[PDB]
């Protein structure tokens, strides 16, 4: 039969609760559920195995897990996500196809991600130069909001990146960056007209 | 050493033969290939037990595979099409517990020509002195340029230990003009440190920047040098002004 | 009614005479309703009841794939065992398992089983509890060692308690003009003399079902008796019958009392001349 | 492992002069599985005879049976012979109508 | 239906 997670992407901040949905049909009685999380190298790393006969309500650490055989549904919950936790995360079937195989089946994939709680916002708009021995420019908008949202260069010549993605292992430092840059003339000042706003340094 | 998939990253050309190897956990008996797309999830390709075939779903014969009795299996896929390109995932289970334990993976990558291939262009930017006064931290600036094919690995290194705090970078690279499918791509990440830290002299900062593109084996005919898969990095020392 | 689902694998090896040979047959009660044999050319699961035949044909290849995949699995079996014993690769050996779920008349499950052994002696077992297992030697451990981490008694606690009780009860609705109707047995007493001072009386009990019967001879004092016992006819019902010597001339005193599920009272017998 | 067979010779049906029926060899309790089984027509082989499924008791001893088409007849005797490990010369049980 | 992977001894 079939899996469906109907969450395509979610879009937290750190510390707050987050829950996946991973709902299942399946008329044959005998079945295996799992959880897989993929991080960006590619790889899915074992996390859970539930079965047919097993309770509705299990909680390990701060995941917490919900099978329940009324609704189908086997909905994942994240207590006080943080920057490590984002990832794709997938659950699988591993029901009787054709004979004597169990093989998965594996839903469409939601996207977790988790941004930085700025808890002092100062959005700035820095340049910086080429360190080894030119003088290529580069523009740098940083330290802004994660309910800031910015992708649009409007411009071919211009090049201009969206938010990015902290590292998983980044315990120390956490913050919000795009950078812009271009070759030709006429320039950092006209670089962002992608929702530009009040409280920004132009240095 | 439980999981391992050999190679990581592979090109090759439209209507050509690959063989991808996977080893199995010590105490695992089966193998199982699965096929992930950009967007789905790992499609289940055959499962094999003890050198003859379990059960294949949803794949053409052109997917072959076989098992070697020390618990080494392989993936040969024959006739590629440009669709074959995709995350190519190995599973291991024992026939108890229905559990699969997946490798790492193998990023592989079918084009029409390899005349596109181009490594990229690594240059690192020192932070601005006035966000030294704004925010008393540095932040470094990399930009990887004019790179074919997509997949790139981006690590910071400072002082020869890869750091992982203070660094982000972008989810995807940007195509330099999307007007031309076969556009060279550019991708960026920054690392944000202390000030202090930065304005030693004695504190250096490295960009490395993971290529994969052509191998050994094939062919290369045009007058510039084959674009192997190699290594390229940017490095920076501190400063005080 | 009542219910009750086994399983008889069979694996014997034959060196030089070819592969290992696999021999499955299925039961319902005291019904056989599935057979398997490996050295058929035409190897495929054949039914042996009217009640299965009504199944689709995806039922069909799913237990010929499933047998076709443990004839692999029991080989591997049969060269594990002979290294653990590193016993002679000419000698023959054989490995037999019994599984299956039992069904209470409330309607769930009251004991699922699971055993395996090895040249006719008890090699492994699975408990009362479905998650441990019980070794009966030094060579069970190691395969004990093996499920130990594999969770294969995780696999069985979930198919007793699922598929195996979810289809154990959809065979019951599908023949229950013969699963759940008991049929009593056809009983008679026949006598032959011996010698002019003994004489056997026999008390015969025929085409009953299921296989539990009870034959017993008595002289009104108390009960004594020869007894062959539970013999099939081969029509899905058991013959059985009990005699006992007796003194020609105080013939008429032996009774013979029959305990059946099929009757509503039980029996007593007399020869009657 | 070593194990002795034990033989019934019986019929389906009460036996009757001039109907038909079938007569049935039934082995059970025997180690191992290997067993040459024949059925004697007053001495000569049955050709074309059928056995039923090899299963096993509780206590791991297997059990056959052996089956054919048979018209009880005064003057006909039939035998079922077992052959097996267990035993060096092949055995031979008589049928009883009784 | 029979058990549908059978582990190895
Ligand atoms: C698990 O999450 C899903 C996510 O939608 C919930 O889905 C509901 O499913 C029921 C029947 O299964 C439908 O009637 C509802 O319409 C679904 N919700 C929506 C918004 O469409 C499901 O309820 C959740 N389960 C539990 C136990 O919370
Ligand atoms: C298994 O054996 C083959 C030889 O057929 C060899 O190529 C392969 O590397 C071996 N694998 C391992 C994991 O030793
Ligand atoms: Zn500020
Ligand atoms: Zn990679
Ligand atoms: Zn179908």
């Amino acid at each position: 039969q079939k899996v469906t997670q109907a969450q395509t992407e979610i879009s937290v901040v750190e510390k707050e609760d987050v829950t996946l949905d991973c709902v299942y049909e399946t008329r044959d009685t005998t079945y295996y559920l799992f959880w897989y999380k993929q991080p960006p190298s590619g790889e899915l790393v074992f996390l859970i195995r539930r079965n047919s006969f097993d309770e509705q309500n299990e909680i390990s650490g701060r995941y917490s897990w919900n099978f329940q055989k009324s609704t189908s549904s086997f909905n994942f919950t994240i207590t006080a996500s943080q920057v490590v936790d984002s990832a794709v995360y997938f659950c699988a079937l591993s029901h009787n196809s054709g004979g004597s195989n169990y093989k998965l089946t594996f839903g469409k994939g939601t996207l977790l991600t988790v941004n930085p709680n700025i808890q002092n916002p100062d959005p700035a708009v820095y340049q910086l130069r080429d360190s080894k021995s030119s003088d290529k420019s580069v523009c740098l908008f940083t330290d802004f909001d994660s309910q800031t949202n910015v992708s649009q260069s409007k411009d071919s010549d211009v090049y201009i990146t969206d938010k990015t993605v902290l590292d998983m292992r980044s315990m120390d430092f956490k913050s919000n960056s795009a950078v812009a840059w271009s070759n030709k003339s006429d320039a950092c000042a006209n670089a962002f007209n992608n929702s530009i706003i009040e409280d920004t340094f132009f240095p | 050493a439980g999981v391992t998939q050999s190679p990581t990253h592979l090109i090759k050309t439209r209507g050509q033969q690959v063989t991808l190897r996977c080893s199995s956990q010590s105490g695992h008996n089966t193998v199982s290939w699965y096929q992930q797309a950009l967007g789905q999830g790992p499609q289940f390709i055959f499962q094999y037990y003890r050198e003859e075939e379990n059960g294949r779903g949803n794949f053409p014969p052109r997917f072959s595979g076989l098992q070697f009795p020390n618990y080494s299996s392989e993936l040969n896929v024959n006739a590629l099409e440009l669709d074959d390109s995709a995350l190519y995932l190995c599973a291991s289970s024992f026939r108890g517990g229905k559990t699969q334990y997946f490798g790492p993976g193998t990023r592989l990558l079918v084009l029409e020509d390899l005349k596109n291939v181009f490594p990229p262009e690594v240059a690192v930017f020192e932070p601005s002195e006035a966000e030294i006064s704004h925010t008393q931290k540095a932040t470094l600036v990399c930009l990887a340029t004019g790179f074919y094919p997509d997949h790139v690995e981006l690590s910071w290194w400072v002082n020869g230990k890869e750091v992982h705090s203070g660094v982000c970078t972008d989810p995807q690279p940007l195509k330099e003009q999307p007007a031309l499918n076969d556009s060279r791509y550019a991708l960026s990440s920054r690392l944000r440190v202390s000030a202090t830290f930065w304005q030693n002299p004695r504190n250096h900062f490295r960009c490395q920047v993971q290529f994969y593109g052509l191998s050994e084996n094939d062919e290369w005919t045009q007058d510039r040098a084959k674009p192997v898969t190699q290594i390229v990095s940017a490095e920076a020392w501190g400063r005080a002004d | 009614g009542s219910h009750s689902m086994r399983y008889f694998y069979t694996a014997m090896s034959r060196p030089g005479r070819g592969e290992p040979r696999f021999i499955a047959v299925g039961y319902v009660d005291d019904t056989q309703f599935v057979r398997f044999d490996s050295d058929a050319a035409s190897p495929r699961t054949e039914p042996r009841a009217p009640w299965i035949e009504q199944e689709g044909p995806e039922y069909w290849d799913r237990n010929t794939q499933i047998f076709k995949t443990n004839t692999q699995t029991y080989r591997e079996s049969l060269r594990n065992l002979r290294g653990y014993y590193n016993q002679s690769e000419a000698g023959s050996h054989i490995i037999q398992r019994m599984y299956g779920c039992d069904l209470g008349p409330d309607g769930r499950l009251l004991r699922g089983h699971d055993q395996s052994a090895y040249d006719g002696k008890d090699y492994i077992a699975l408990n009362e509890d479905l998650s441990s297992w019980t070794a009966a030697d030094t060579a069970a451990q190691i395969t004990q060692r093996k499920w130990e981490a594999a969770r294969v008694a995780e696999q069985l606690r979930a198919y007793l308690e699922g598929l195996c009780v979810e289809w154990l009860r959809r065979y019951l609705e599908n023949g229950k003009e013969t699963l759940q109707r008991a049929d009593p047995p056809k009983t008679h007493v026949t006598h032959h003399p011996v010698s002019d001072h003994e004489a056997t009386l026999r008390c015969w009990a025929l085409g009953f079902y299921p296989a539990e019967i009870t034959l017993t001879w008595q002289r009104d004092g108390e009960d004594q008796t020869e007894l062959v016992e539970t013999r099939p006819a081969g029509d899905r019902t058991f013959q059985k019958w009990a005699a006992v010597v007796v003194p020609s001339g105080e013939e008429q005193r032996y009774t013979c009392h029959v305990q059946h599920e099929g009757l509503p009272k039980p029996l007593t017998l007399r020869w009657e001349p | 492992i070593q194990r002795t067979p034990k033989i019934q010779v019986y019929s389906r049906h009460p036996a009757e002069n001039g109907k038909s029926n079938f007569l049935n060899c039934y082995v059970s309790g025997f180690h191992p599985s290997d067993i040459e089984v024949d059925l004697l027509k007053n001495g000569e082989r049955i050709e074309k005879v059928e056995h039923s499924d090899l299963s096993f008791s509780k206590d791991w001893s297997f059990y056959l049976l052996y089956y054919t088409e048979f018209t009880p007849t005064e003057k006909d005797e039939y035998a079922c012979r077992v052959n097996h490990v267990t035993l060096s010369q092949p055995k031979i049980v008589k049928w009883d109508r009784d | 239906i029979p058990l549908t992977e059978e582990a190895e001894l």
